[PDB]
């Protein structure tokens, strides 16, 4: 009964996914304001989840019939919105790691750095930058058992590029700015003091090592397989359910763990 | 001598508390009893004033009760227009620790003044388009917590050295000192007559003064902690306190002692501000908990609270016409409620 | 305060020319302003109008597309660009200074006025009555019309009225019908209600001799009326 | 020292001789003034909304 | 809404962008509450370190400081002291040098007012910069007068380092609780040109720390 286990995972991780998403836009509209830059991140980062889970159930609906009966006008749509998506939520929590690094090693810059109106510049610069790609898949992603596909060495090119921008680059800058801000914090006067504040700050490397961990053993089987298939069945569908794990899984981790949050 | 004058103080203090004892036969409670209390007040927020970046402590309604100036300590002294929810001005200070701010009956001037011990007039209506100061009152040795317009040319100030003054806004000489409190005077009430005034001091008693001889005329003492805040009545022979000590109390200047007590026993944190409604039936109440209490004070219950600030609630004034009640707070929002 | 005008002289037909205001004595850069020019005949008539912060601009039908209004607040000038003037562009042009908060009053200072001469749904706002011949001492009365109703909402009647003095610029009485201006005596009043309008005067010396102009503010593009000649 | 005392002792005199009413008296004389004006009272009685400001 | 309306709305839309600028620049700069007896040393702090209360302005390393002098407050200090809740250190001036001396004790007096400051309710989290000024007279003055005129119960060499450590600890035993709250001691006498650095060290830990609890992880 492995089908069924795949299509049971694919509806608990759309469950979860929509639940966490839409408790984490609850809690960012109602309980603590977004004036923070944090705040708009989260926000930002939500959202894109949630449209990835919602996109979700058209590839539960392939695995489930081998077939596209949407039509055309649904398929570009879908794809378009799930490849927009999918970077703006990559994006977002990468400028969330960078961000989290300018306050911790740059703390006078970020005085005239980390300000709402810059955090929603940046985030409106990302919708942009993934609103690009969004574009490019609206007008390529035609139909061709017809598949939903981007329509073209033209393929290969596209998947190298999508996986160099995708996953390469974005798990390069987070771990950089995640070890130096560790780092960073390891030599402070605060959280290095007694075995009350070690604790502390021990628990600040366990988040950051618990996210790092989570980006990359959800987005490396899905990303993987793409790459070999391109070179060269049924768990193509596991690792898609893999990353939509990761996107359904980062704003309830975020929000499970988050210490403000927490003192709420 | 000393020991002498010393008794002399104590009899005279005794006397005066058994004079003030014998016409004291009836209570503010058994008259009140038998009327129809407040149903039950449930007020609103019609309107939420968004533009300080810091705590709010003090705002004054303008007599057209229309526009009210707000005094926050991010540095800037705001004028609002209550109705339409936006900004007539944005006056900058030159020192941003401002304790109190007051607004001319005219209209023409506003008061405000902090840690700097100075109280500065700024000209509202000038040819040019800006708000520009007229006069800065220094004299005061001690920070000034409370002012209020007398006319466009007098103002009177409390301070925090023990001492409220009258002073001459023409010349910037305060023509009149009030001395006799043995704390810092925390608040001021102009009477409706405007021909005296209260003051509560951190000595736990409050004095009325007449403005014209500049002495003490009476004083009223039966508090536990610092007074906060004071208020008149609008028929003006009585005011009500707001204490440290969790307790509003209400005294009569001609009983010539406390009335009734407003006080419960959820309630623990100090009085920040006190007000009355037009026709004096409510007693309003700005608290330490972040909320407001709105008290009947002729039974003392609480008939409404003014939840809805996520900090302390500093501020507190009602309109001319009593048709609405703005609050400031350290949340650095400020509410009109109807 | 004092506005002083530059600019003007001949210029021949299907031209342009520059108009140069410059402010002193008082916050230039809180103020709206305005351009409103009168014919060397006629009454006043609003040309256009830049806010404060230049974020709303407003023109005249009659010059809109043909004249450009911008404002320099560091160097507290105001300019009006115009382009292909006609021969019936040919007026003396006057800058306003009006400034919009609650209890304002605008269009409270005129400049000098700088003169051009070219070789060769609106609201209407009448004034029936002109060349009054009134004797010093006297009481009377200007009366106004307008084809719709100026009384907003709000409960404003934007109805305004300004004298003009013999070689001298409008001077502003009353802003907003029965507010009487800054540096105005008690004698002049303003009275009316929806579309008419009334202004009285109790007792008149030889100074408020001139032309009395209403001006309706309800709705742009501000129209004025016709003048009321008051002559000794 | 003495002179404090004596100005102690002289307020506190200026402030004995004064007339006193009855606390009744002043009660009723309250009570009067807040029934007399409680037409007038827009947050006593609430406004209908049509005649309120704030709505 | 008419013209006037419109032009009005357009008046306190500027406003409002002003007031966000003013608010944007004041977050830039960082603001310290200067404490400390008459004369336990704050001018020769204010002079190293570039009525009513005073201002103090200075810059260092891109970063601006403002720096509160609230001893001319001759009121009760519990009627205003909550005007300086948000702020990010306190700079606390003791002479160590006046432990013989007597206004009790200078010493003593220092220590109840570091108690009361440290201890009040509007600065819990807020950490302290202790600045222990005129080292050389307690130096000079250490090797005829010992250091039981103050503290009874010493028994400790007649040192400059053991008696110094043994004043810093006992400042330092003051503060309860101290696990949100770090106390940055410092010995400076008057002719020492460090205390803007330590002043920088501290306040950059507070911002590091400030920035970790707006991010949500700390
Ligand atoms: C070859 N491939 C397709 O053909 C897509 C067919 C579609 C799309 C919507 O409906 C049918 C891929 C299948 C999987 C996937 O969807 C999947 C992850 C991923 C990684 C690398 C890719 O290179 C890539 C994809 C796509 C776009 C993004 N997703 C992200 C969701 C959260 C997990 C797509 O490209």
């Amino acid at each position: 009964a492995i089908p069924v286990i795949i299509t049971a995972v694919y509806s608990v991780v759309f469950v979860v996914g929509l639940v966490g998403n839409s408790l984490v836009m609850f809690v960012i509209i109602r309980y603590t304001k977004m004036k923070t830059a944090t705040n708009i991140y989260i926000f930002n980062l939500a959202l894109a989840d949630a449209l990835v889970t919602t996109t979700m159930p058209f590839q539960s609906t392939v695995y489930l019939m081998n077939s596209w009966p949407f039509g055309d006008v649904l398929c570009k749509i879908v794809l378009s919105i799930d490849y927009y998506n999918m970077f703006t939520s990559i994006f977002t929590l990468t400028m969330m790691s960078v961000d989290r690094y300018i306050a911790v090693c740059h703390p006078v810059k970020a005085l005239d750095f980390r300000t709402p109106l810059k955090a929603k510049i940046i985030n409106i610069c990302i919708w942009l930058l993934s609103s690009s790609v969004g574009i490019s898949a609206i007008v390529l992603g035609g139909t061709k058992v017809i598949e939903c596909s981007l329509q073209f060495w033209w393929d290969l090119f596209m998947k190298i590029c999508v996986f160099i921008f995708a996953f390469v680059i974005p798990v390069l800058i987070i771990i950089v700015c995640y070890t130096l801000m560790i780092l960073r914090l390891k030599s402070v006067r605060l959280l290095s003091g007694s075995r009350e504040k070690d604790r502390n700050l021990r628990r600040i490397t366990r988040l950051v090592l618990v996210v790092v961990a989570v980006f990359v053993v959800c987005w490396t089987p899905i990303h993987i397989f793409i790459l070999v298939e391109a070179l060269g069945l049924s768990s193509y569908y596991f690792c898609i359910a893999l990353g939509y794990t990761n996107s359904s899984l980062n704003p309830i981790l975020y929000a499970f763990l988050d210490e403000n949050f927490k003192r709420c | 001598e000393l020991d002498q004058l010393r008794q002399e103080a104590e009899q005279l203090k005794n006397q005066i508390r058994d004079a003030r004892k014998a016409c004291a036969d009836a209570t503010l409670s058994q008259i009140t009893n038998n009327i129809d209390p407040v149903g039950r007040i449930q007020m609103r927020t019609r309107r939420t004033l968004r533009g300080h970046l810091a705590k709010i402590y003090a705002m004054h309604w303008g007599t057209d009760s229309r526009l009210l100036v707000s005094a926050s300590q991010d540095g800037k002294l705001i004028i609002w227009d209550s109705y339409t929810t936006n900004k007539v001005h944005a006056i900058p200070l030159r020192s941003s620790w401002v304790m109190t701010c007051a607004y001319a009956p005219s209209g023409n001037y506003v008061a405000c003044g902090g840690l700097d011990n100075i109280c500065s007039i700024y000209n509202l209506k000038t040819r040019e388009g800006n708000v520009r100061v007229s006069r800065e009152l220094a004299g005061h040795t001690g920070y000034l917590s409370c002012c209020r317009f007398l006319d466009d040319n007098q103002i009177v100030t409390s301070s925090g050295d023990t001492t409220c003054a009258l002073w001459d806004i023409e010349t910037g000489q305060q023509t009149t000192t009030f001395t006799g409190h043995t704390g810092d005077v925390m608040s001021l009430s102009l009477a409706p007559d405007t021909r005296l005034f209260v003051s509560g001091a951190c000595d736990a008693s409050a004095k009325l003064w007449d403005v014209r001889e500049g002495m003490c005329r009476q004083t009223f003492t039966g508090h536990e902690s610092d007074i906060n805040a004071i208020c008149f009545f609008p028929n003006g022979n009585a005011f009500a306190t707001g204490s440290d000590d969790a307790t509003c109390r209400l005294f009569d200047l001609r009983a010539d002692q406390e009335l009734m007590t407003y006080s419960h026993d959820n309630i623990i944190c100090g009085i920040t501000s006190v007000s009355f409604s037009k026709s004096g039936r409510l007693l309003l109440a700005g608290y330490d908990d972040f909320n407001c209490n709105v008290w009947d004070a002729l039974k003392a219950d609480r008939a409404g609270v003014l939840a809805g600030h996520d900090n302390r609630v500093s501020c507190l004034g009602v309109t001319d016409d009593g048709m609405a009640v703005a609050t400031g707070s350290w949340d650095s929002f400020l509410k009109i409620w109807n | 305060v004092q506005l002083v005008e530059s600019g003007g002289g001949l210029v021949q037909p299907g031209g342009s020319r520059k108009l140069s205001c410059s402010a002193s004595g008082f916050a230039f850069s809180s103020f709206g302003m305005h351009w409103v020019r009168q014919a060397p005949e006629k009454g006043l008539e609003w040309v256009a109008y830049i806010s404060s912060g230049s974020g709303t601009i407003y023109y005249a039908d009659t010059v809109k597309g043909r004249f450009t209004i911008s404002r320099d607040d560091p160097k507290n000038t105001l300019f009006l660009q115009m382009t292909s003037l006609r021969s019936e562009d040919t007026a003396m042009y006057y800058c306003v200074r009006s400034i919009y908060y609650y209890g304002s009053s605008p269009f409270d200072f005129w400049g000098q006025g700088t003169t051009l001469t070219v070789s060769s749904s609106d609201i209407v706002m009448t004034q029936a009555t002109s060349s009054v011949p009134v004797t010093p001492g006297e009481s009377v009365s200007i009366s106004c019309r307008s084809s719709k109703s100026l009384l907003h909402s709000n409960g404003n009647t934007y109805l305004y009225w300004f004298l003009q003095r013999p070689g001298q610029s409008p001077q502003l009485l009353i802003y907003r019908m029965s507010n009487l201006a800054s540096g105005v005596p008690d004698r002049f009043s303003g009275s009316g209600s929806g579309t008419a309008f009334t202004l009285t005067i109790s007792r008149l010396e030889a100074e408020d001799v001139g032309v009395y102009y209403c001006m309706q503010h309800l709705e742009y593009p501000l129209t004025f009326g016709a003048g009321t000649k008051l002559e000794l | 020292s003495i002179a404090q005392a004596r100005k102690l002792v002289e307020q506190l005199k200026m402030e004995a001789n004064i007339d006193r009413i009855k606390v009744s008296k002043a009660a009723a004389d309250l009570m009067a003034y807040c029934e007399a004006h409680a037409k007038e009272d827009p947050l006593l009685t609430p406004v209908p909304a049509s005649e309120n400001p704030f709505r | 809404l008419s013209a006037e309306d419109k032009a009005a709305v357009e008046r306190s839309k500027m406003i409002d962008r002003n007031l966000r600028e003013d608010g944007e620049k004041a977050a830039r700069e960082v603001k310290l509450l200067l404490l400390g007896a008459g004369e336990s040393g704050k001018s020769t702090i204010v002079k190293q370190m570039k009525t009513g209360i005073v201002e103090t302005h200075f810059t260092f390393k891109d970063l601006h400081f403002k720096m509160f002098d609230v001893g001319g407050q001759r009121s009760e200090r519990k009627k205003w002291i909550h005007c300086f809740e948000g702020v990010t250190a306190i700079i606390f001036c003791v002479a160590l040098s006046d432990y013989d001396l007597v206004l009790m004790n200078r010493m003593h007096e220092s220590m109840k007012l570091f108690d009361s400051i440290c201890n009040n309710k509007w600065f819990t989290d807020t950490s302290i910069i202790l600045f222990l000024n005129k080292k050389d007279l307690f130096e000079e003055k250490i090797k005829k007068s010992p250091l039981t005129i103050c503290y009874p119960e010493y028994a400790g060499s007649n040192t400059y380092e053991e008696a110094a450590a043994y004043i810093q600890c006992q400042f330092e035993d003051l503060n309860k609780r101290k696990d949100t709250k770090e106390i940055y001691t410092h010995f400076t006498c008057a002719t020492d040109t460090k205390n803007v650095q330590f002043v920088f060290d501290a306040v950059t830990d507070v911002i590091i720390k400030n920035n970790l609890k707006d991010c949500g992880l700390f």
